[PDB]
């Protein structure tokens, strides 16, 4: 991933 | 002890270029014991290294989807892990195992970390929520209904009887652990997309989506310092205090590059060039001076960079 996108 | 050395810029220079990821790195952290860095990525994966060498060590598996975010217990010898399979993960760092699965959340694990003791777990998801957690059993403590949009932190203070917790709500909340129950909430309101205690205890360091880093003093709700120059519009980005030589504020950035800033001046200091995607995380070693980059899709490796400073 949620954080890479 | 008759002078203070009081360097003006540190000198931060690359040393090792770290691959093994197949997809974008999503954090990467320093064990409490300076001995290892931990990697995640959307590649499901979890990596050590050798935190002065970058020699790859060990690869974790076990999540079903990517996993955003890893942490380390205080001796250093379990990790924990935030996936968008909605569980976090404990391991054992030795045998590389799973030792339990911690369900409840029921959307993307976004953020995790544990207590100083260690006894206890907190999570951050995009179900809205700041979950509390039992390591020796695994089973969720307690459930905050903590924000209204995706939890993008979450960080316990030096002796864990605090939370701090930011969210794409903007805003800014601190818990009392002992009874899940909020004691603040700081805010126009962007959304706030990274925070963390100081190594003092004393502030808050808070990222939001308007290119802007700031220095909070949270028992008083008042700005000390502001950090800008650096891009950071889209993606939740790590910051640092860099407290083992100089005293820096470190961050990644969406234009490629590691920036450096004096804490105090609030110049930036350096800007470390290399990474050829977003800057996502950025790690501080505790005893020496050396910090960890990690970058996106067209990058995809983790860089050791090391100053005199």
């Amino acid at each position: 991933x949620x954080r890479a996108x | 002890t008759q002078s203070k050395p009081t360097p003006v810029k540190p000198n931060y220079a690359l040393k090792f270029t770290l691959a093994g990821h197949t997809k974008a790195v999503s954090s990467v952290k320093f064990s409490p014991n300076g001995e290892w860095l931990a990697s995640s990525s959307a590649d499901k994966l979890i990596k050590i290294w050798g935190a002065y060498d970058g020699k790859f060590e060990k690869t974790i598996s076990g999540h079903k989807l990517g996993i955003s975010d890893v942490a380390w217990s205080s001796d250093s010898n379990l990790l924990v892990s935030a996936s968008d399979d909605k569980t976090l993960k404990i391991w054992d760092v030795s045998s590389g195992k799973c030792l339990k699965t911690l369900k409840g959340h029921s959307n993307y694990v976004f953020c995790c970390n544990f207590n100083p003791q260690s006894n206890l777990i907190v999570s951050g998801s995009f179900d809205e929520s700041v979950r509390i957690w039992d390591v020796k059993t695994g089973k969720c403590l307690k459930t905050l209904p903590a924000h209204s949009d995706p939890v993008s932190a979450v960080h316990f203070n030096r002796d864990g009887s605090l939370i701090v917790s930011s969210s794409y709500d903007g805003l800014c909340r601190i818990w009392d652990t002992a009874s899940g129950q909020c004691l603040k909430t700081l805010i126009d309101n962007p959304p706030v997309s990274f925070v963390k205690f100081s190594p003092n205890g004393k502030y808050i360091l808070a990222a939001t989506l308007d290119n802007t880093l700031k220095l909070w003093d949270y028992s008083k709700g008042k700005c000390l310092k502001t950090y800008t120059g650096h891009k950071n519009e889209k993606y939740c980005i790590f910051a640092n205090f860099s407290v083992t030589g100089g005293k820096w504020i470190v961050s990644g950035s969406e234009d490629n590059l590691v920036y450096i800033w004096n804490l105090q001046t609030k110049e930036i200091v350096q800007k470390l060039q290399g990474h050829t995607d977003v800057v996502i995380s950025t790690a501080c070693h505790p005893t020496e001076n050396i910090i960890a980059s990690a970058a996106l899709e067209n990058d995809k490796t983790i860089k050791l960079w090391k100053s005199d400073c």
